[PDB]
């Protein structure tokens, strides 16, 4: 059997947390409490898979997670919520205080007397794992316990096993819209370091998924209460092949390699289709080729990047329901039969496939409505600079006046470690301009 | 004088530490020209001084000795002290990088501080007539903690004997310490004694980056005022001039991730670095100064700066010195030294000489 | 979890202390006599922010009191919510400084300052993870001003990793209480911005516009603009105790908001009022909101925006909102207004949100702002200062307590310095 570890740190990834463990209850017919009376009712089945949760005598089952926010205020909600009598109590409330975006408190100062613990569970569920393990781990860039604490985690980890699958979803600090004006330090540092220990980290942004609330979803006022829910079922929809048969699995492993060229490009994106609500769920079929369009729609792109001005590197897409790999070689075959999209030259394969029969489920009280069949889609595309573009331009405007800095070198962090985390990204933006450009003879 | 400050640099060489954990050389002098070849052979930054010296190795020319340094850097301000200005000289740069043995030195190798201290109090000898008297004090104080306290005191008898003083801001004179304990010299071995006495009482420590760190800011004045003769057939020795000279050790960096440490010796690498970096600020709004900006100077954003302020500017021929190291393995700290340097020789700031003809009619006979 | 002390020191700052606990005791739940008859658990997870607890499942504030010199201390006790208080925490003298600096901060609040910092010392002790410190007095007189410099200062160096917020009553422009407030505050200021990450910069005179033309109030009090105050108060830390989809604490306010050291003073505000008439005249929106925060006319510092720019703000918003339409709004502001706002800072606004509304309200937001407009008040202070200080026009009676011409001089420069800093950016570039 193959497992896997749901890390999430800061408030995002554990508003996301609950978010994602709330549908996978849904998907394997598991009760809050842990129990099973739909195995009551079948006396059968694996469904309470190892993969994310565990299991006890009593019928209980636990997930294979952990989550830290260094804010009790958050991590109480859940322990009072619906949920307390599921996960295991020894959650790291260790919130004595926040690292209130400064980078070097969570990373350096106040994330010591907190990791000696995170690491210790993650051991103690990491000696469970008789199987597969690749890490997800949930963090928001910018935020300084997001990029502080995940940045020393990952740090060791690799330390600890190095040899394993260590796989992010993240969100990148949008253009214009921020709730924060020091994300441009704090994310610039991050990626310093989690560059190197990382494997893949999959990005996404609130405007885009903002946006698409608004125009497919029907949506006049979202909140983070819906967001998440789409950013959970992609990531069941990752997951789903370690779960369910399918005529065409993948494993976590194969998503770090085929999208991954290089060392230093493993920052791809993603897409799916919510865009049905309850009433348009009529008046579509919803089919291969119908939707293996829209997933590379600009528009329905989740996060604010044109990749009309860039190119594609590698693709990567995740089938869900009755879905049969003819029409995926047929709606594919469009795809690359259209001019709009660029890829390079070295990449005449170009993409990845699988599917998966299970199909999705539907949260109550939600907004997506059902659908026979659906599909995710990765990317790792030439396009993104852009955005790396606009935030170091922002690093550069305001650190030329050394504004904000006091703060962290109060903290402990030196001065030029800022330019050191600088060159290393204008570096990554060089490489982004190395693959992208044609080879010649 | 609306003029300039003297930037030099020395390129000191490696250690045990690269010895038993290789690390190999990347800053080059092309005599005198500073050229750093990154690790990666991407790129090599280079950077102009107005003065330079290779102590990288004893034999290439370039070398030069503490004193060849002197006569290089702080004789010329030794002469504009005896022409009457107030003079600055500070160091910068990191640890292990022999900041100290520069500007003081150690007992066999001493600085550019006790070369200059030799040399002014036989310059005074040279001149020791009744043409013009000449009185010579001196202070020497340390900074910790943003806290100011005195090197020249022997400390009582107690648990807590590092007696804090503050600031205050004289209206024409600028800013001065309480209870600083200025003493008259009378010649360069009282000046030793002083100088041995406060070294050995300054908060300094061993670490694991050198033996014994300079934890806390040094700060050494001197003051020597010379009466002379005015040109008139009554009173003549009613001429005086003062010139200030301030000699200062400052701290380096210390990023944590090598100086792995805890408690009060964090607390006091996190005051330096804050230190450092409000000097950096003033360094460079004083740079956009000179480039003829309308700029607001944070002298008032930490202690070091304040009392600096007449020698980072104002009024006073100055230089600064910057020390490096040649090891890959502090490049990123030596660059942003350099770069420090080579930004800091486009300061200027506005020099005369401190006569002081008050209640003389001197000056406005002049 | 966070914890703090809150300090009451002066006339204008005890008031404003009492006037603040009756609307917290509102926000929890609890009675005159401190007993708990709420109906949510909400009001009592994050009790311990505030309060102690005591044996009968009572709560005791976390308030001192300072410059009881005893012609308000009854005034306190004999009170609707006089009561709860430790009266240990009573502490007091007498001979009151008449409103000379000098004696509030070198002679009388000398010996007194021991024993009021011995209290703070139990309370701090006594709690579990202490974070700031929040003291109330005003600037201009001299209890409030001079024993409480002395006091921040030494807590300072006491607890100098921990937080020290302020909410001062400032000196006016034209309506003055006393006539040496030029003399009182600029002392205070000189010690004020070397020993505090934030200070609150609230004035009377836009207190009294702000009920008297949004409120249309035609008889207000000092007990009703303190009313206001106490709010702010409340809003700025209801994400500390409450939660929210986006939580907020004192340490995350400030480091969004002081990007230099030294320009830490702010000018708040807080919405909604309406003057109960209109109230069924409109309907509550955040865009609503937005617009009233960014009024020029509820700002309490009296320091108008539009003669300056904005450094950085906080937006401190409290009900079930939806944060794309939060998010938005304030990037229409950014947009439509950027010239009010500065260039090197790429994005001049955050934002903070819990999920808990008050008392009788479906939502409600709080205001911080930073700016430029705040030279205009440091102007004033400094101008009517040096017109007496030639002349020595009231000197001597500082001088009589030990005081020098220095002093009066350090502090002036050092005004005058932050002022220029202000100044550098206040021009667009
Ligand atoms: C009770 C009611 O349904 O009527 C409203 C009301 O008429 C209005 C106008 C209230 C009312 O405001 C005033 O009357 C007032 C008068 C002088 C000075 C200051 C306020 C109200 O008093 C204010 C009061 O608000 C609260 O209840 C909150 O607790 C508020 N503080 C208090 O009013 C309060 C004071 C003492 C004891 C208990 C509560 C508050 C403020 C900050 C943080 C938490 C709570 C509310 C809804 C109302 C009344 C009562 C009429 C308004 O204020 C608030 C906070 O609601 C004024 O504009 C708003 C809109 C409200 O609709
Ligand atoms: N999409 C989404 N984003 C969130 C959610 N909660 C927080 N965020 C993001 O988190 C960022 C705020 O910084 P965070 O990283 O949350 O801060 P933190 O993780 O609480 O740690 P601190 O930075 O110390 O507060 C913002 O950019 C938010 O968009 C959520 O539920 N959904
Ligand atoms: N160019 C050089 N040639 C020969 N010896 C040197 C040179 N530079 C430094 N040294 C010696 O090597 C040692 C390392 O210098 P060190 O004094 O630790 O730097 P530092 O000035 O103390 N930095 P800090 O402690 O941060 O102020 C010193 O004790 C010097 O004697
Ligand atoms: N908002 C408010 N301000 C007050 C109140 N009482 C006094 N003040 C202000 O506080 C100032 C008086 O200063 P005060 O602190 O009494 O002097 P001290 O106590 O002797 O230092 C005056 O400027 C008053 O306007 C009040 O109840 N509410
Ligand atoms: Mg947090
Ligand atoms: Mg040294």
């Amino acid at each position: 059997m193959r497992e896997c570890i749901s890390i999430h740190v800061g408030q995002a990834g554990v508003q996301i947390g609950n978010a994602c463990w709330e549908l996978y209850c849904l998907e394997h017919g598991i009760q809050p409490d842990g129990q099973m009376p739909s195995d009551k009712t079948i006396g059968g089945g694996d469904d309470s898979f190892n993969t994310f949760f565990s299991e006890t005598g009593a019928g209980k089952h636990v997930p294979r997670a952990v989550f830290v926010d260094l804010e009790p205020t958050v991590i109480d909600e859940v322990r009072t919520g619906t949920y307390r009598q599921l996960f295991h109590p020894e959650q790291l409330i260790t919130g004595k205080e926040d690292a209130a975006n400064n980078y070097a408190r969570g990373h350096y100062t106040i994330g010591k007397e907190i990791i000696d613990l995170v690491l210790d569970r993650i051991r103690k569920l990491a000696d469970q794992c008789t199987g597969l393990q690749g890490f997800l781990v949930f963090h928001s860039f910018g935020g300084g316990t997001g990029s502080g604490f995940t940045s020393l985690l990952m740090e060791r980890l690799s330390v600890d096993y190095g040899k394993k699958s260590k796989l992010e979803f993240s969100i990148y600090p949008a253009p214009q819209v921020s709730t924060a004006v020091v994300e441009p330090y704090n994310s610039i540092l991050t990626t310093h370091t989690t560059l190197e220990h990382s494997d893949c980290a999959f990005m996404v942004d609130n405007e885009a998924i903002y946006d698409i609330c608004r125009r497919n979803l029907d949506i006049e006022r979202p909140t983070y209460t819906n967001l998440n829910r789409l950013i959970s079922q992609i990531v069941s929809s990752i997951t789903a092949s370690l779960r369910f048969d399918g005529a065409l699995n993948v494993d976590l492993t194969e998503f770090q390699t085929n999208l991954v060229p290089y060392p230093r490009i493993h920052f791809p994106l993603a897409t799916y289709a919510p865009v049905i609500s309850a009433e348009k769920a009529y008046h579509e079929q919803l089919s291969v080729a119908e939707i293996t369009n829209a997933c590379f729609e600009p528009a329905n792109q989740m996060v604010k990047c044109d990749p009309r001005h860039g190119k594609y590197m590698a693709c990567c897409l995740l089938y869900r329901g009755d879905v049969v790999p003819k029409d995926v070689n047929a709606a594919i075959a469009t795809i690359k039969t259209k001019r709009s999209i660029q890829f390079v030259d070295w990449c005449p394969t170009g993409f990845k496939v699988g599917i998966n029969y299970q199909p999705p489920t539907v949260v109550p009280g939600g907004d997506l409505a059902k659908v026979q069949r659906a599909v995710c889609m990765l990317s790792n595309t030439t396009a993104i600079a852009e955005a790396w573009a606009r935030l170091d331009h922002k690093f550069d405007l305001m650190y030329a006046k050394r504004a904000f800095v006091h703060w962290y070198v109060g903290e402990g962090m030196e001065e030029g470690e800022f330019s050191e985390a600088r060159e290393d990204m204008a570096a990554l933006e060089k490489d982004y301009e190395e693959v992208g450009v044609d080879s010649v003879e | 004088f609306n003029s300039q400050v003297t930037v030099a640099v020395r390129v000191r060489p490696f250690s045990k530490r690269e010895k038993t954990e290789k690390a190999s050389q990347v800053v080059f002098t092309n005599g005198e020209e500073i050229t750093v070849e990154h690790p990666d052979m991407k790129q090599v930054y280079s950077f102009i001084y107005d003065v330079s010296f290779w102590s990288f190795d004893e034999c290439h020319p370039g070398y030069a000795s503490q004193t060849t340094v002197y006569e290089t850097l702080a004789a010329p301000l030794l002469d504009r002290a005896f022409e009457g200005y107030n003079t600055c000289l500070f160091a910068y740069g990191q640890t292990g990088s022999g900041k100290s043995y520069t500007m003081m030195g150690l007992n066999e190798e001493p600085g550019i501080i006790p070369r200059f201290c030799e040399d002014l109090f036989a310059q005074i000898a040279k001149k020791q007539t009744s043409e013009v008297s000449y009185h010579l004090e001196m202070s020497f104080f340390e900074v910790y903690n943003e806290k100011i306290h005195d090197l020249l005191v022997c400390k009582g008898e107690n648990g807590q004997r590092k007696q804090p003083l503050r600031a205050r801001e004289h209206p024409v004179s600028g800013p001065y310490v309480e209870g600083l304990s200025m003493n008259v010299v009378s010649s360069y071995s009282d000046i030793q004694s002083w100088l041995e006495l406060g070294n050995k009482q300054r908060a300094t420590a061993a670490t694991g980056m050198n033996d014994k760190s300079s934890r806390s800011h040094s700060v050494f004045t001197l003051v020597m005022t010379q009466t002379k003769t005015e040109v008139v057939e009554g009173e003549e020795h009613d001429h005086r001039i003062t010139s200030r000279i301030n000699l200062v050790d400052l701290a380096g960096s210390e990023r944590c991730s090598t100086a792995h440490s805890s408690g009060q010796r964090l607390k006091e690498g996190v005051s330096i670095n804050k230190s450092l970096l409000t000097l950096g600020k003033v360094i460079s709004a004083l740079s956009e100064q000179a480039n003829g900006k309308r700029v607001f100077i944070p002298y008032r954003e930490s202690t070091l700066t304040w009392l600096l302020k007449e020698s980072l500017g104002g009024n006073s021929k100055t230089a600064m010195i910057a020390t490096v190291s040649p090891a890959a393995s502090n490049i990123e700290e030596t660059l942003s030294t350099l770069r420090y340097a080579t930004q800091a020789r486009l300061i200027v700031n506005i020099a005369k000489v401190n006569e002081d003809m008050n209640a003389k009619l001197i000056r406005e006979l002049k | 979890m966070r914890e703090i002390v809150h300090i009451q020191a002066g006339q204008c700052g005890n008031q404003i202390g009492a006037k603040f606990w009756e609307v917290i005791s509102d926000e929890h739940g609890i009675d005159p006599t401190g007993s708990y008859h709420g109906d949510s658990d909400l009001q009592l997870e994050r009790i311990n922010v505030y309060y102690n607890e005591a044996t009968g499942n009572k709560y005791v504030p976390r308030a001192i009191l300072v410059d009881l010199e005893p012609g308000t201390m009854d005034s306190v006790r004999s009170g609707p919510f006089g009561q709860i208080f430790r009266p240990d925490n009573f502490v007091f003298g007498q001979s009151g400084a008449g409103n000379n600096w000098a004696k509030g901060h070198y002679t009388e609040g000398a010996e007194l300052v021991d024993s009021v910092l011995d209290v703070v010392r139990k309370e701090s002790e006594s709690c579990d993870c202490l974070q700031g410190f929040q003291l109330t007095h005003s600037l201009g007189g001299g209890t409030g001003s001079g024993m409480g410099t002395l006091l921040i200062s030494k807590i300072r160096e006491e607890y100098p990793d921990r937080i020290m917020n302020t909410f001062s009553v400032m000196p006016s422009p034209k309506v003055s209480d006393t006539v040496v407030e030029p003399y009182n505050a600029t002392l205070s200021v000189h010690q004020l911005v070397e020993n505090t990450d934030e200070t609150y910069c609230i004035d009377n005179e836009a207190l009294y516009d702000i009920c008297f033309r949004t409120l249309k109030l035609t008889t207000p009090t000092y007990g009703d603009l303190n009313h206001l105050v106490s709010a702010t108060m409340s809003g700025v830390t209801t994400c500390l105790r409450f939660p929210g989809q986006l939580n907020a604490d004192l340490r995350k306010l400030a480091v969004n908001m002081v990007p230099f050291p030294r320009l830490h003073f702010f000018m708040p505000g807080f919405a909604p009022l309406t003057s109960r008439g209109s109230q069924q005249y409109r309907a509550l929106t955040v865009p609503e909101l937005t617009q009233q925060m960014f009024d020029s006319k509820n700002m309490m510092a009296a320091c108008d925006p539009r003669h300056g720019r904005y450094l950085t703000v906080a937006a401190i918003f409290r009900g079930r909102m939806s944060m794309k339409e939060v998010d938005e709004q304030m990037l229409n502001v950014q947009n439509k207004n950027s010239s009010y706002f500065v260039e090197w800072i790429p994005n001049n606004v955050k934002t903070a949100v819990c999920d808990i509304p008050p008392r009788g309200l479906k939502m409600s937001a709080t205001f911080i702002g930073n700016s430029t407009a705040i030279q205009e008040l440091f102007k004033r202070i400094s101008e009517q200062f040096t017109a007496m200080f030639r002349r020595k026009a009231f000197l001597h009676w500082y001088t009589g307590e030990g005081m020098d011409e220095m002093e009066f001089t350090e502090a002036e420069s050092n005004m005058n310095d932050l002022v220029s800093e202000y100044q550098q950016y206040q021009d667009a570039t």
